[PDB]
């Protein structure tokens, strides 16, 4: 229950931040005037072409590193080494 | 493979039908090979229709560029194919189109 | 006409991305004449391309004819070349086009890229008149996609991918070779004269690697041996071409029957004077064999010669 509650609270921070971003400056008791009167950040981030290319290159490098690290971890596991050793020993014996 | 003295496209078609990518790698894509113009794109289309990931990868490794290959008509053909595992696309298209689809209706990119 | 061509400022340089292979590789290129002074090229490489001076300079030569060599030897060759280039800080000089030995070094780069994240500075110096798509490269300081796939019908060849940089040599002729060799040799000699970070007073070491080859490879190795600072030459015995005649002449020498090769105009023509002048300085020659030689690795053989 504690772990699930922590995860749900962390998830629900986002809606609180959005709600207080989309709200008037004044509080309810004195937004009476503001009712009759009626995103550079906080929601998005507008980027230029050169910085967009930089972000794309960074993402490509990250995904390449992720795949390389995953392959390196898999190839050096005990199970894979045992399997390969057994196959090579069988072929060598034959 | 050598039993017909056929062109490399037909050997590639046979290897695609048999789903043996090692044979095509070791017997069809060899040093000094000759390829006609536009045959590899047709091979890529056939491999995409039949859901042959290994053959798609091998064709990409051998000079096929997806930027030049993919057009609107090819994508519409890919969406209107039958040579693959069953999916639930037609039900969604019927639901979005208010269930007024005539028989053998052709799906357009607008519907997608 | 003795190169009746004008001299206009450079029109084709920038960056290219290769489309068609299984990799995503970017290469920097410039189209320049064959009279460019090596100091200007060094300035371009060290400042515009931002390349640190190398501690080693491998200059691979061979036969431009698209050949094939025995398996279990191309793997050893690739492993040794990649290890020698990666462990040290080295620049590799090749032809650049995708034919012959350059195709094999491209394969060696390709198989190593999957297993390791190291970056190797491979520099291709090719004539401008043989690139299959001379267009699609004119965009100054802008990326230009390039098609790795080629049709065998055209006599032109495509620049090999997996090369980090390109220098395109121009003289005025198109569809002809022999317009980049002098610039390559002059740049190599100029780089060798540069002072490495050590304060002993020694310059950058230069070694030459030979695979396959032909008639002009003998002249190249002669000019390397006859250079004012001698350049060690590593030869591969199992290649088959005139490198193999060098390997054979390296054995039980200081027998003209074994010297006869029939390779160039049968027994009527013999490059015997050139071969014997090369074999006079057999201490700088390091023939690599996978058998009796103590150095079974080309990587160990390359560094030991220096």
């Amino acid at each position: 229950v504690k772990s699930i509650s922590n995860q749900v609270w962390k998830f629900q921070r986002y809606q609180l931040i959005m709600t207080f971003h989309e709200r008037p400056v004044l509080p309810p008791p004195l937004i009476i005037f503001s009712h009759m009167t009626m995103r550079d950040y906080g929601l998005k981030l507008f980027i230029t072409d050169d910085e967009l290319k930089k972000v794309h290159d960074f993402e490509e490098q990250c995904i390449e590193e992720y795949f390389r690290e995953k392959d390196d971890r898999f190839n050096s596991s005990n199970d894979e080494r045992i399997r390969v050793t057994s196959e090579r020993v069988e072929n060598m014996s034959m | 493979l050598k039993g017909a003295n056929a062109s490399a496209p037909d050997q590639l078609s046979l290897a695609l039908a048999w789903n043996r990518v090692d044979i095509a790698r070791s017997q069809i894509f060899i040093y000094g090979q000759q390829w006609p113009v536009g045959s590899l794109e047709q091979a890529m289309l056939d491999a995409l229709v039949l859901d042959r990931v290994d053959f798609v990868k091998l064709l990409i490794e051998n000079g096929v560029s997806m930027h030049r290959f993919l057009t609107i008509s090819r994508l519409e053909e890919l969406y209107n194919t039958r040579h693959g595992p069953s999916n639930t696309l037609y039900h969604l298209v019927r639901d979005v189109k208010k269930g007024n689809l005539p028989p053998d209706y052709r799906i357009s990119l607008i519907d997608i | 006409i003795s190169k009746h061509t004008q001299l206009s400022p450079t029109d084709a340089f920038g960056t290219i991305e290769f489309q068609g292979g299984g990799h995503s590789n970017k290469a920097m290129y410039v189209r320049v004449s064959f009279d460019t002074k090596p100091d200007l090229l060094l300035h371009l490489m060290t400042k515009e391309w931002q390349l640190e001076l190398p501690k080693l300079l491998i200059s691979v030569h061979g036969g431009l004819q698209n050949f094939e060599l025995q398996p279990k030897l191309k793997q050893v060759f690739g492993k040794g070349l990649i290890k020698a280039a990666m462990t040290t800080g080295a620049w590799i000089f090749t032809g650049g086009v995708n034919t012959g030995v350059i195709r094999h070094v491209g394969d060696a780069l390709k198989d190593h890229a999957s297993k390791s994240r190291g970056k190797i500075c491979t520099i291709g110096i090719a004539p401008w008149g043989i690139v299959e798509n001379q267009e699609d490269l004119i965009g100054r300081d802008v990326v230009r996609p390039y098609q790795t796939m080629s049709n065998p019908m055209s006599k032109l060849t495509v620049l090999n991918s997996m090369h980090s940089h390109f220098i395109l040599a121009d003289n005025g002729t198109t569809g002809k070779y022999g317009a980049e060799v002098k610039l390559r040799r002059q740049l190599e000699k100029h780089i060798s004269l540069q002072k490495i970070n050590t304060r002993i007073g020694q310059g950058v070491p230069v070694v030459a690697l030979i695979v396959e080859g032909g008639p002009n490879v003998i002249s190249i190795v002669l000019e390397y041996l006859r250079d004012t600072p001698p350049v060690p030459v590593v030869v591969c015995d199992g290649s088959g071409r005139a490198s193999d005649i060098l390997a054979f002449g390296h054995k039980y020498s200081e027998v003209t029957i074994q010297k006869t090769f029939t390779y160039t105009r049968t027994q009527a023509q013999h490059l015997f004077i050139i071969l014997m002048e090369c074999m006079k300085k057999k201490e700088l020659i390091t023939v690599f064999r996978m058998g009796s030689e103590g150095h079974q690795d080309i990587d160990l053989a390359i560094l030991t010669a220096l």
